[PDB]
């Protein structure tokens, strides 16, 4: 038979599915095309070990998508002196260990603040790890966007939580 | 272009 839909968390408004690596053909190919919709919206023109979590609408429409990968460090996120009369931000130098990167978080535009993006990182930190719950502190994101930066920190609820560029 | 920052150190 066909495999399974994986079912992470079940809410009233829908519910947090993953792909991982080793799944068929046509769910690589759903998280593929989602990835590819993510990146084009953050404007971004063009492996074996991310996950891609959605969130599926009772619709049966994906309105949230968030792609983690494991990382292994991450670093602080700082603050930046503002010059007197007026995008790149500066992160502490000393890495701090970390399990879970952040790499793509996306929420459909017309259902966002409607804790979308947080219950899908409650539902990686629930999941990605083989029966732990990770931290808030082991987590870390891809270079936040503005909206990213303004979700992590109320998420992590510090302002410097952890950022890392990307796995090469 | 892109709507991601860029971080350093
Ligand atoms: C690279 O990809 C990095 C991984 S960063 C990429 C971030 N994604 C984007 O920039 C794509 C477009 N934006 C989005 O998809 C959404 O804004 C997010 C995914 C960033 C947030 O999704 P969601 O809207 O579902 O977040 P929550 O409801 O779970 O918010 C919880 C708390 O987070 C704070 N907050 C969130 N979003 C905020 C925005 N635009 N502005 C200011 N503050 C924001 C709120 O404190 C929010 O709690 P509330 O009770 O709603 O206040």
């Amino acid at each position: 038979s066909m495999k399974k839909e994986r079912v992470i968390t079940e809410f009233w408004d829908g519910k947090i599915i993953m792909v991982s690596p080793d799944d068929p053909k046509y769910a690589l190919k759903k998280a593929e095309e989602v990835r590819e919709l993510v990146d084009s919206e953050l404007g971004f023109q063009q492996p074996s070990q991310t996950r891609t979590y959605m969130f599926v609408s009772n619709e049966k429409k994906i309105v949230g998508c968030l792609i983690a990968e494991p990382i292994r460090e991450a670093y602080r996120v700082l603050a930046e002196p503002p010059s007197l009369h007026s995008r790149a931000w500066r992160c502490s130098t000393e890495p701090e260990p970390a399990i879970c990167g952040i790499s793509r978080i996306w929420v459909f535009a017309l259902m966002r603040r409607k804790a979308i993006a947080s219950r899908m990182v409650d539902a990686v930190r629930s999941s990605f790890m083989y029966g732990s719950v990770l931290t808030t502190e082991e987590i870390a994101f891809s270079d936040p966007t503005p909206d990213g930066k303004l979700f992590a920190s109320t998420y992590c609820k510090v302002p410097d939580f952890l950022v890392y560029n990307f796995v090469s | 272009g892109a709507k991601k920052d860029q971080y350093f150190l």
